[PDB]
């Protein structure tokens, strides 16, 4: 079993994305990036796709065989998490 | 043991079928004499046993002279008590009209014992019959559940449930009074109650826009109905009846009021007493003939003929569904195979062997009792299974 | 004394056409908040969930419209499923081929019935790990069975700067602390 | 500290819950005798404490001879005032109608002393009970905020706030007059003020948000019965001129039916009308669906209020909030064994398995001052008060 | 003398068709221009901003349409976010799952409320870089953060003879002066 992470779903084969039975979709803002999710499954689910444009930072939309009905979830914050960030310019330029 | 036209099916299918039938336009429930044993009642066979054990002298004279009761049935305990009082009253009436003084002294003493024995098996509480708030005891726990389950599953624009019965006991009224629901029996007024045959067509509505009402029909009278010196039927309370005539019957050993009572189907030859039973039968036949009726039967021993005839005649309807409870299927089939059982056994076995999916008969002995029948009915989703009202009342009563 | 429904009715169905349902409210509600024995709930805003009392089942609908007819208020909703009781609990079926009748009441949904909708089997609860809470109410807890998540492929999407690596770390670390004998590369 | 159905709550959940209840269809407030302690008022215990030392010789008669008040309650300071006032009035009426001059002269001193003691604490400014603009001072700055908060939080097209009280002070009217808000107490007219029960069904309109309903359950210092069998109301200055200055500074109690406060003389056919109307209005108000009520400063020594409040929770949509400071001591005293009936009632209502009851305790977090801040402002509510600068500029230029 | 609202009203909500808000203007020409204590504002062209009062929040919307139905007049708009108090001031959020209720009132937004819409998170002032003023009104000053603007790459587009070099020179010189120890090529 595989887990696929990307920010450009358009750069994937129709076969590779359709194999999944679950789809955790976070905020996405682009016309060309929203057709793949719609085309992955046939009709009967439209009310959950219009929210994705204006989601906040932290929440997510999940639907699939692991849910009886689609759920909009607020994910926790794991501690400790990954690295905070890379180098920041102001501190290095202002060490003196 | 659930049978559908000569087959077998398990409990899950039966529950699904019951849930499906519990959402039709019309719903009716029929209760017999066996449903009152959970409070302290008795069945007619026990009544006959008590009669033949307590008063032995009159039994001998009831066979040789008048030849009204057969010798064989008395041993097998298949005596129809309800149809003996009618013949006794006819004999007494003709003897009195002919003015035969010596003949009355026997028929006026054999009816006192019968009414003494019959009444004592219907009080259902013994000496505690004249008191107040008799519906809060644990004996009547199931009747409230039955009434609530039947009432609380009707969508708007559908008829209120109808309950038929045969017993002349005071159990359903006591159970329904505690819930706070009013039942319709056709009688109106307080200081003078009279029967109104056109009163079965009224409901309740709110002036602003509660809707808690259910009908009740009794096919064999009740302990608190009587005929006065005039020609009219009247109804009183339990305390008043106990003060007037029940105590006199139960204690005084030389008391016979006469044709003052109304139970059970006793004096049907009088034209002012049959006007109730006629309307009862009319409404029963009109109800079971409706296009989309759904019916339940329990506690009914099939000892009559007209009710069975009416049911069978109504069975030739494409949209009539019936469910029957009979906890004697196997012991009856064993007798049927050899030479055939009694008339009730023959009737039930000849009805069951019909090749229809409409009829359904349930067996299993003690598994088909009233107690098990109570919870087979569905239960509302929003019905509160919590203790709130009974605790707030206790908290209020603690304030002082 | 005793009322059939422990929850206060709000409106009544006035008209039906099949696929959609029309509801009018009583004239005493203007504050868009309905109270019950548990607490306070919102009923009027679009995207919420309401219910109706019909026989021995409960129907769930979703609010889409709020248009004017003291005037009258109109609500249009569509059905998504129903709730049934079998032995001692509650089950949520995902078919909506049944509709209520005219004159039926519209009732809000408490937190108890909202937990049941977003729930799974009891025996699968011990082998499940939490993910988070609902966003409209911030009170329901959502679980997930690892048996069904890690069977087919799982797809995670999201733009730059909105928390996908955090979700990946949270999902991957929990299984490791749960089943010591497993392989992930 | 905070309990709701057996659990415990935090500050943010309490604040959010309070905000949500203020947007309900019906709102209500019940303020007790504690609300006036912050501006000069006195608690019921303090009145008896002062009366014990001011008038010591009369204490023996009330216990030894007539047997109206007992011993342990007096020692513990758990004695009422209204009940003994009523009993003394009844005794004096019987003595007067029986022609017993020996005992009749005794009760006049008792009643005069009691009424003087009550009045000397009823006032909130002392000698300035007759001057003008008493709402301009600083001690009445929280009632103004309460009124403004409870008025501004209503969506257009809704009802108006309702206020219930169990006091006989003049703080609320003095605060309401300064803002420019009219309160309907049920009376009408200026030269002859009269009580009409139908005046509580009135409202204002503009011919081309102003009004609230105030119900008093113990009368006031400005209500009295004249010779005509109709109750009348006067101003504070007129009351001081007529029948207020005499009790404090003189020894004269010849008006056994003139006064109307507090909760006494209920055996008359004219005084019971007002009490009955107010009590019926309060009892029938909280039977409405979608209602919310707050309770503050009111000790639960009244049986009928407790009974009706406990019986009103049977409805599915009744919500209450109670502020009771001395909460832990009540639990400690009832677990070990002790306390009065009020502690028993508050404990037996706190442990309920209901989500419609909230109890707040502490020492100074449950006072009247902190009750106002739990109520919010609208975002658009003006606060930059600059019109006062224009007012003083207008006044200075004359 | 007691005034609940010191800012004048314009209209009221009549319809909520999903994500759309319908508004009816009041009688007279006061719905075209409004005046308050600070100055003169207006709502007359698509692309303006209006607010809805809902207690603890102020929903901010953008208008799109305007037409006749003296007949009745209507306005359609869409939502952006809401404004609320935190400690002693205000905070702007850009989440648009919230809608007002029926019967509210719409008021114009003053200059004191356009400032908070276009401000920073109260801590990035020391690294603030000034660019210009907004075009629609010319009352709000725009800033930017050094740690977040010139951290990753950046794009300056446009046709010929329209001012690319001016922006380049302004940004470079302003960045150079803030810290005298920066390298640019
Ligand atoms: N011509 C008439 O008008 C007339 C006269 C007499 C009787 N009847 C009618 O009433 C009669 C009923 O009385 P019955 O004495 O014949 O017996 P029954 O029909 O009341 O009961 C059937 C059997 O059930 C047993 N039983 C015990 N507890 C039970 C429970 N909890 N649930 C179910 N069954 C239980 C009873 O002991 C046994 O009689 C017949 O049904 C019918 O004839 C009509
Ligand atoms: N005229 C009469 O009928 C009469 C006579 C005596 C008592 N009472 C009253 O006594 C009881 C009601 O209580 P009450 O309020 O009328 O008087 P009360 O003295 O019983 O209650 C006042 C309470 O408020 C508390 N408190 C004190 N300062 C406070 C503050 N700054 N903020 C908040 N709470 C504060 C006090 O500890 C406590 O005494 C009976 O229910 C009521 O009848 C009436
Ligand atoms: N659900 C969440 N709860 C709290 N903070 C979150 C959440 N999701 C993301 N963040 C925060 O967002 C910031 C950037 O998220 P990050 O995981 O780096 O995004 P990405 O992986 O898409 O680059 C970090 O401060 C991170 O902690
Ligand atoms: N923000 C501005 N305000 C006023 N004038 C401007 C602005 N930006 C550019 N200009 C004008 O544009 C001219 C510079 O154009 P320039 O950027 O050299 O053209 P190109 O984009 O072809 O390099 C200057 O004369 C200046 O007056
Ligand atoms: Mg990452
Ligand atoms: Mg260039």
């Amino acid at each position: 079993s595989l887990i696929v992470s990307t920010q450009r779903p358009s750069e994937l084969s129709p076969t590779v994305l359709a194999m999944c039975s679950n789809w955790f979709s976070l905020r996405l803002t682009n016309e060309r990036d929203l057709q793949a999710l719609r085309y992955a499954m046939e009709s009967g689910n439209e009310q959950i796709l219009k929210q994705i444009s204006g989601l906040p930072r932290g929440d997510a939309v999940a639907f699939g065989s692991a849910f009886n009905l689609p759920v909009r979830i607020s994910i926790n914050q794991a501690r400790p998490g990954p690295k905070s960030s890379d180098a920041v310019f102001s501190e290095e330029w202002a060490n003196c | 043991s659930i049978y559908q036209g000569g087959n077998k099916l398990n409990e899950d299918d039966f529950r699904s079928h019951v849930y499906s039938l519990c959402q039709l336009d019309n719903v009716g429930v029929l209760l017999g004499a066996g449903a009152s044993v959970g409070c302290g009642g008795k069945t007619m066979k026990d009544v006959w046993k008590s009669f033949k054990q307590n008063y032995p002298e009159l039994l001998g004279a009831l066979i040789d002279k008048y030849l009204l009761v057969s010798q064989i049935d008395s041993d097998n305990n298949l005596v129809n008590v309800e149809l003996l009082i009618d013949e006794a009253t006819k004999f007494l009436s003709v003897a009195k009209t002919r003015r035969c003084e010596d003949e009355e002294e026997e028929f006026r003493k054999i009816l006192s014992s019968l009414y003494k024995e019959v009444t004592k098996a219907a009080l259902l509480t013994g000496e505690q019959f004249r008191e107040k708030n008799q519906g809060k005891k644990d004996a009547f726990k199931y009747h409230k559940e039955l009434i609530s389950k039947l009432i609380s599953n009707r969508q708007p624009g559908q008829s209120a449930p109808a309950i038929f019965t045969t017993n002349y006991d005071l159990a359903l009224e006591w159970a329904a009074e505690d819930l706070g629901i009013q039942l319709f029996n056709g009688f109106s007024g307080l200081h003078t109650r009279q029967f109104y045959p056109q009163n079965f067509d009224l409901a309740f509505r709110n002036v602003n826009a509660g809707h808690y009402h259910a009908y009740l029909y009794k096919l064999h009278g009740s302990l608190t109905w009587y005929q006065n010196d005039s020609l009219t039927v009247n109804e009183v309370s339990a305390s008043q009846a106990y003060d007037e005539y029940i105590n006199d019957i139960i204690n005084k050993d030389d008391f016979y009021r006469g044709q003052h009572l109304i139970y059970p189907g006793a004096n049907k030859y009088s034209h002012t007493i049959g006007f109730v039973y006629g309307e009862m039968f009319r409404r029963f036949g009109e109800f079971i003939s409706k296009p989309q009726t759904a019916l339940f039967i329990n506690g009914f021993g099939f000892g009559d003929y007209h009710i069975n005839r009416i049911i069978l005649g109504a069975l030739l309807n494409p949209s009539f569904h019936v469910v029957i409870y009979y906890p004697e299927l196997k012991e009856a089939i064993t007798k049927v195979s050899k030479g055939g059982g009694s008339e009730a056994e023959k009737a039930i076995v000849t009805l069951k062997n019909m090749a229809f999916n409409q009829v359904t008969v349930v067996g299993g002995g003690s598994k088909a009792y009233f107690n098990s029948f109570v919870e087979h009915l569905p239960y509302p989703v929003l019905f509160p299974r919590d203790n709130i009202v009974d605790e707030l009342v206790e908290a209020i009563a603690n304030l002082s | 004394l005793f009322k059939l429904t422990e929850i206060s009715a709000i409106g009544y169905v006035v008209g039906l056409e099949g696929e959609r349902i029309r509801i009018n409210l009583h004239e005493g509600l203007q504050g868009r908040l309905a109270s019950h024995r548990k607490g306070v709930s919102s009923v009027t805003q679009p995207g919420d969930l309401i219910g109706f009392d019909a026989g021995n089942i409960l129907v769930v609908a979703r609010v889409t419209d709020m248009a004017f007819v003291i005037p009258l208020r109109q609500i249009i909703a569509y059905a998504i499923g129903f709730v049934k009781r079998e032995l001692n609990g509650y089950v949520f079926i995902s078919e909506d081929w049944r509709l209520p009748a005219l004159g039926s009441s519209a009732v809000p949904l408490t937190s108890d019935f909202l937990n049941i909708i977003y729930s799974i089997d009891k025996e699968e609860l011990p082998k499940a790990v939490e993910l988070g809470v609902d966003s409209r109410t911030k009170t329901v807890k959502i679980f997930a069975s690892v048996d069904k998540l890690l069977s087919r492929h799982l797809a995670v999407l999201g733009s730059t700067g909105y928390g996908k690596s955090n979700f990946n770390a949270l999902l991957t670390r929990k299984v490791s602390e749960k089943y010591p004998n497993s392989r992930i590369v």
